[PDB]
């Protein structure tokens, strides 16, 4: 996260850290006790699918304080329409091997209904994006969880204000074009969370952009409202042998 | 009332029904109050709420 602040411990309780062989891979969002939403592109180069770990309740990567909960990832589900190395349909649904235990430091973000998200949440101007990604373009990653408030743009406005992948109906733009504030590489998969009448909801996934906080460009996020029914159907399904599952979309 | 305007007055989810009818609904872990619009937690850790801030108030 570029140009944000430290998220006070426990104030981003749905944030997930994904690790491969102990090394930081990406972020994610807890949406109930066994399900995590992340970005498809995070999994393009995975060789051993069995060394993927999700950590809940994380805050400071330098110390263990006892609030962290680690789980093996049992399933990584990606839409059929996603093509590795590209930008569209950048979403993954991860099944944990065992549920996390909800605590003051581990709480799911609400996955909204599609109608509510499209009719109401899409018009809330500002939302929070978070992660342990790069603090600067070409810079070191964060040791404490960072958070940033970003305003959402209608795609027509994003294109007019920007100055090269298309911004599709499965994406939206958010952030700033002055090079001060953005999510970055290592924040991929993390939440874009939107507040409405006292409750927070998942509206986007940190996905892509032109570098990080590049002047004349905004962050691009997966438009989660397009995937609500896809996600809900999969969460009602039985697990299948083998970690990676490509599932038809729509 | 209609769900596209002001969320139909609902705190969370809204359904339109045949003929000037509207039903509000709440996420799992919440129940709808008798006002027909408000949602109240029914569990200790409902989605989308931040315990340390909820206790803070
Ligand atoms: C599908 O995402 C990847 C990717 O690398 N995402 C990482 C990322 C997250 C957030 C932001 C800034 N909000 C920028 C980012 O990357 C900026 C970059 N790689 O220059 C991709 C693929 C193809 C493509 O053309 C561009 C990106
Ligand atoms: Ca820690």
């Amino acid at each position: 996260i570029v140009g944000g602040k430290v998220c006070p411990k426990g104030e981003c309780p749905w944030q997930v850290l994904l690790l491969v062989n102990g090394a930081q891979l990406c972020g994610g969002t807890l949406i109930n006790t066994i399900w995590v939403v992340s970005a498809a592109h995070c999994f393009d180069k995975i060789k051993n699918w069995r060394n993927l770990i999700a950590v809940l309740g994380e805050h400071d990567l330098s110390e263990h304080d006892g609030d962290e909960q680690s789980r093996r990832v049992a399933q990584v589900i990606i839409p059929s329409t996603y093509v590795p190395g590209t930008t569209n349909h950048d979403i993954a649904l991860l099944r944990l091997h065992q549920p996390v235990v909800l605590t003051d430091h581990v709480v799911p973000l609400c996955l909204p209904e599609r109608t509510f998200s499209e009719r109401t949440l899409a018009f809330v101007r500002f939302s929070l994006v978070s992660g342990w990604g790069q603090l600067l373009d070409r810079g070191a990653t964060a040791l404490e969880l960072m958070v940033l408030n970003v305003p959402r743009l209608m795609t027509q406005d994003c294109l007019q204000q920007s100055r090269s992948p298309n911004i599709t109906e499965y994406m939206f733009c958010a952030g700033y074009s002055d090079g001060s504030k953005d999510s970055c590489k290592g924040d991929s998969g993390g939440p874009h969370a939107t507040h409405y009448r006292g409750t927070w909801y998942l509206t986007g996934i940190v996905s892509w952009g032109q570098g990080c906080a590049t002047v004349g460009h905004f962050g691009v996020y997966t438009r989660v409202s397009q995937y609500i029914e896809w996600l809900q159907k999969l969460m009602r399904s039985e697990p299948r042998p083998g970690v990676l599952l490509r599932a038809p979309f729509p | 009332l209609i769900c596209v305007n002001e969320n139909g007055g609902c705190e969370q989810y809204c359904s339109d029904h045949t003929g000037t009818k509207r039903s509000c609904r709440c996420h799992e872990g919440y129940s709808l109050l008798a006002d027909g619009v408000s949602c109240t937690p029914t569990v200790e850790y409902p989605c989308g709420k931040i315990p340390i801030l909820e206790k803070r108030n």
